[PDB]
RNA sequence: GGAACCUUACCAAGGCUUAAAUGCAGACUGCGAUUUGGAAACAGAUCUCAGUUUACAAGGUGCUGCAU
RNA sequence: GGAACUCUAACAAGACUGCCAGUGCAAACUGUGAGGAAGGUGGGGAUGUCAAAUCAUCACGGCCCUUACGCCUUGGGCUACACACGUGCUACAAUGGCCGGUACAGAGAGCAGCCACUGGGUGACCAGGAGCGAAUCUAUAAAGCCGGUCACAGUUCGGAUCGGAGUCUGCAACUCGACUCCGUGAAGCUGGAAUCGCUAGUAAUCGGAUAUCAGCCAUGAUCCGGUGAA
């Protein structure tokens, strides 16, 4: 009984001069703070130019990306949109735990293409499972 | 009362004069326990109002920067 | 060095090391190291030994050791033995400063009983 | 050519080289995204109002209007009693 | 709220009248500790109701409320922001 | 025309213009927030404005 | 929606009974500074709207919001 | 020195699904275009049984005391403490701390006062002394930006506890005020079932102001402004 829903139209940044950098610091920010969070994803795809550019964030955002989930358990598809959150979500909620010196230092995860796949490899395997409903 | 003055009560300090310049006598009764111990109380006993009664006090020389009421308890607990 | 009895700053920077001997704080350790003539931001590990001494003898102005912590010994045991409020109180282990004996005294009290 | 910013709290009245309060471009929009958000492709702003976002939407704005000619209507919201803040209430128990 | 302890008040407010000059002028104050202003509270001056009070209409929040609803403040309104 | 004031809109404005044969100056607005009961129902308050215009 | 006194409605101890405030009833006239006993309240002196009897009320944050 | 803008405060226009498309006898929904706005623009004041809270805002029917359960004072208690439940703040860290440079406000208050400026003092503060009973005078924001350090743990995180020395208010700071200052570094390295709030300038986070005013427990209550999500 929600009735609507308006999916919050968003402005692209300087840099890059892209719409997913944008959902990415969004989801990056905390109490309200976009210059630091912006200043952390530079500093990170900085490091990241160790070995290319942001495509390579970007395709290591696409093995995280899962294309069924269980919500009696039943497996279904998410959304052609709602993926490319839960792929940010989960590269953002486990690069925290890397024990690492800095935020930009311990974000050097998409170069792990660790912590990631897993757990789209463990949702793959819990919905194998629930393949009779 | 904070080093612009010592505070002593006039009564007080008008009633422990003589008794210091007589000598040696009786107890000296008191209720207002906020005044400063004097070098001029040392030696002396004081009958100070608690909440009811009057707790005596004996200042030997070391209370000399507390006041008249850090002694003297005024609740019972136990 | 061993600048006071047996403490070690151990590669640490100036003032951070020389703040771990008991008695000597942030405020008077750069008084002391404004004064000697000492940089705060380079270490210890390179001090020269005029620099060591020039900084030990102003060091030894302050009572900064197990003297100052058994002067203090000695203050709380003169209030105590005479019968005030904040003797009975160290005697009986509770708030001194006037704070409430209810909840949020366990940091004085002590754990569970 | 004159324009009314108008943001949050700001007002810019931009006189159409890019020059700010007799300052700089520099001086004033330190940060990429504030430097941003002038998207258009002898000017004086004084701009007063609330922050440096603020205002930098509010020259846009104004830029938008002599030519993002949207003026967003959000404002604060006020805080209403018997909560904590506008929208957010307290916190009760045995419910 | 009683009638002694309203009329407490302004015995303390009549005592407080003299020594205006003799308080102005640490030591050398032997008074009857009631020609003070830290012993002067503050009531509705209707009721004389401690526990609220207005300096600028000098009157209790119940008494502000009723008389502001039934017309006895001018210029007092229904606030909405 | 030297300020003068009221607590109403339409009064000093009727009084201003009846001087000027015989400017907006902000109002100032005062708030208060009351307890509604008398006893404790403590998140049920009251809002009053109290307005003060002057011209000149 | 401001407990050091005051708020204060509670406790211990000193001082009051037609009352610490307010109307009245019948007389006797035109606020201050000094001194003693005191913890104060209050008593005893100088001095220069106020002071004193008689019968009247008065008063209570006393009990029941299951009389209002 | 100016009457164009911001602005103030009075009057007006503008949003009526009215415009354009399909459904329907009709109300009326589903999309587009114009516009600052949309389909109640958004937010508030409005609010048609529980013998529910108050005989402690106030009044009042009935009962009780009046050498008093009435009344003036001093001192104390309302802060008591082995334990518990509720409401809050802070920290458990380096998208962080520290010393420095650099900016951007709003509302509200000010002779029961706000203090420019000078001199003393690390500091709270003190003395002298303008302006202002208020779009005139005063009250100096933080987060943010730039640069260096720390490079991971009970730490340069943390802030409780305790000793000494001072400032302000007040007759009075021990019971029981606030602030400054030199010492000191306790529990705390993301918290068990269980439970709470939130759909847009919202949550989250940072700062400022007012109310009671001698001072103050203010981390409570009522508001405002900044950055700003999924």
């Amino acid at each position: 009984r929600k009735r609507a829903a308006k999916k919050r139209p968003l402005l692209p940044d300087p840099r890059f001069n892209d719409q997913l950098v944008t959902r990415f610091v969004n989801n990056l920010m905390w109490d309200g703070k976009k210059s630091t969070a912006f200043k952390v994803f530079y500093d990170a795809i900085d490091i990241i130019e160790t070995k290319t550019s942001l495509e390579i964030w970007k395709d290591a955002l696409t093995n995280v990306m899962p294309h069924v989930e269980v919500r009696f358990q039943i497996p279904m598809q998410i959304r052609p949109d709602r993926k490319i959150s839960m792929a940010m979500k989960w590269l953002i909620l486990y690069a925290r735990r890397r024990n690492e010196k800095s935020m930009a230092q311990r974000l050097a995860s998409e170069c792990l293409a660790g912590a990631a796949v897993k757990k789209r490899m463990d949702t793959h395997k819990m919905a194998e499972a629930n393949k009779a409903f | 009362s904070l080093k612009k003055g010592p505070f002593v009560h006039y009564k007080l300090d008008k009633k422990v004069q003589e008794n210091v310049e007589s000598g040696k006598n009786s107890v000296v009764k008191t209720w207002s326990r906020a005044s400063m111990i004097t070098p001029d109380f040392v030696g002396q006993t004081i009958a100070v109002h608690n909440g009811r009664q009057f707790v005596p006090v004996y200042v030997t020389e070391n209370m000399v920067g507390h006041k008249l009421g850090e002694f003297s308890p005024t609740r019972s607990f136990r | 060095a061993r600048i006071a009895g047996i403490n070690i700053p151990d590669h640490k920077h100036a003032v951070i090391a020389l703040t771990s001997i008991y008695g000597v704080g942030k405020t008077r350790s750069k008084a002391i190291l404004a004064a000697a003539g000492i940089a705060e931001d380079v270490k210890i590990s390179e001090l020269s030994e005029g620099q060591i001494d020039t900084l030990r003898d102003e060091v030894a102005k302050f009572v900064v050791e197990g003297d100052l912590r058994r002067e203090i010994s000695m203050s709380i045991k003169r209030l105590m033995d005479l019968g005030c409020y904040r003797g009975l109180r160290h005697r009986r282990g509770l708030p001194v400063r006037g704070q409430r004996t209810k909840t949020n005294a366990r940091t004085r009290k002590g754990p569970r009983k | 050519i004159h324009k009314i910013g108008r943001r949050k709290t700001a007002v810019a009245r931009v006189y159409v080289n890019i020059t700010v309060n007799k300052k700089e471009f520099a001086t004033y929009f330190p940060t990429a995204t504030l430097q941003y958000k002038v998207l258009q492709p002898d000017v004086k702003v004084n701009v007063y109002g609330g922050g440096t976002t603020g205002q930098a939407e509010a020259v846009r704005m104004a830029l938008a209007r002599v030519m993002l000619l949207t003026r967003d209507p959000r404002m604060v919201e006020r805080k209403k009693f018997g909560q904590k803040k506008a929208r957010k209430r307290f916190q009760f128990s045995k419910r | 709220a009683k009638e002694s302890m309203k009329a407490r008040e302004v015995k303390r407010e009549k005592t407080v009248a003299k020594y205006a000059e003799k308080r102005k002028a640490e030591g050398l104050q032997r008074l009857p500790k009631n020609a003070s202003p830290v012993r002067l509270h503050n009531r509705c001056k209707l009721t004389g109701r401690p526990r609220g009070y207005i300096r600028q209409f000098g009157i209790s929040r119940v008494t502000f409320r009723e008389m502001a609803n039934n017309g006895l403040i001018p210029g007092v309104k229904k606030a909405s922001w | 025309r030297i300020k003068l004031k009221s607590y109403d809109h339409m009064l000093v404005d009727k009084s201003a213009e009846k001087i000027v044969k015989t400017i907006p100056l902000p109002t100032h607005k005062k708030l208060f927030t009351v307890l509604r009961s008398p006893h404790v129902n403590k998140k049920a308050r009251e809002q009053f404005e109290v307005m003060s215009y002057k011209r000149l």
